[PDB]
């Protein structure tokens, strides 16, 4: 599922 | 930066008082008597905003983590859900949102502060008690910082995020979930919490209702599915099925929802990730079962299987090598040259 920045 | 340490000064000093509040607060007093500290009077949301802001570039995170950003934002978030609770005050969903999306930032690619925020257990349990919150946008920044702190979890990290109760907070979040994507955070961490352990894929399991579900993110037949659902359910199922394999009870429930057969469709995606997590779970649920077995001969799994052994990528070549040998190992009666006759 990885990561990944804000939104 | 000084502006940078300008704010997060800011933001400890508020924290302080909130904590110099909480430990003379005493019961049964007036409102008036000693009263709770209000962060819209001490400026924070918008010192959370600016930072959230900042948290984007990597020299600013890099500046950030030099004077123990993550910790102080972490603490932010944390006293404000433990003395404002599960509120709806738009002041204090939107503070949790940017501190949330900083944490995000900030965790992200960075194992160091994955481990800090994980080591902070009040914190985390703050957290994941804002799963209930009725503001879905939260739910989707809670769900990013959960998802970001169980990728390349430390062995200690694994322990924590599984002691605070991550895995069923963010299971019965996802079935209530209205918003695609709040869903495709939810289970975004699923995916890597499912990983992690066989307890985490045991508790997954343990959820009324949660496999039922899961199946039901894999289907192309639906108006709520999207590519990045079907993604994340399969991969959380490819996940917990080396449990289910050895589970009757967990197997029955994946055949009442039509699992092998909507698996078998998958091989035929031209999504790779789709693909790959249905050979892996194949693998599993093609072993040591003659009703599913027999089921995944009538539809045609054998030739399917096949057409993929010779994949580059190794999950999609192994897995379906794999259950390919397994049904060639246990090929129903009605298969052998003595029944065909």
């Amino acid at each position: 599922g990885g990561e990944a920045l804000a939104w | 930066h000084h502006h940078m340490l300008h704010l997060l000064e800011q933001i400890r000093a508020y924290c302080e008082t909130c904590w110099e509040w909480q430990e003379a607060h005493e019961p049964g007093m007036d409102q008036d008597k000693n009263p709770m500290p209000a962060p819209v009077e001490h400026q924070i949301c918008p010192a959370v905003c600016v930072l959230m802001k900042l948290s984007f570039d990597e020299e600013h995170r890099h500046a950030m983590n030099e004077l123990g950003g993550l910790q102080a934002i972490a603490e932010l978030l944390q006293v404000d859900c433990e003395m404002y609770g599960l509120t709806n005050d738009h002041y204090s969903i939107t503070l949790r949102r940017y501190a949330g999306m900083a944490l995000t930032n900030l965790t992200f690619g960075d194992v160091a502060n994955k481990a800090t925020l994980c080591s902070m257990k009040g914190c985390m349990r703050a957290l994941v008690a804002q799963l209930k919150s009725e503001s879905e946008d939260l739910q989707q920044v809670i769900a990013s910082v959960l998802r970001n702190l169980s990728w390349r979890a430390d062995v200690n990290s694994k322990k924590t995020l599984r002691e605070v109760g991550s895995v069923k907070a963010l299971m019965e979040c996802a079935l209530e979930v209205k918003k695609e994507s709040t869903l495709k955070s939810v289970l975004s961490a699923l995916w890597n919490l499912s990983a992690h352990c066989t307890e985490n894929k045991a508790d997954i399991c343990a959820v009324d209702g949660a496999l039922a579900f899961l199946v039901g993110t894999l289907t192309y037949r639906s108006q709520t599915n999207t590519l990045a659902i079907i993604e994340s359910g399969g991969g959380i199922l490819r996940n917990v099925s080396s449990l289910i394999a050895t589970n009757e009870d967990h197997r029955q429930i994946l055949r009442e929802n039509n699992c092998l057969q909507t698996l078998l469709q998958h091989l035929k995606s031209h999504s790779l990730t789709i693909v790959s997590n249905a050979c892996g779970t194949l693998w599993n649920l093609s072993a040591r079962n003659p009703k599913d077995q027999e089921a995944l001969w009538d539809m045609g799994a054998v030739s399917m299987l096949k057409n993929l052994i010779h994949s580059k990528h190794k999950m999609i070549a192994m897995g379906s090598a794999a259950a390919l040998r397994n049904l060639m190992a246990n090929r129903p009666a009605k298969y052998k040259d003595a029944n065909i006759m």
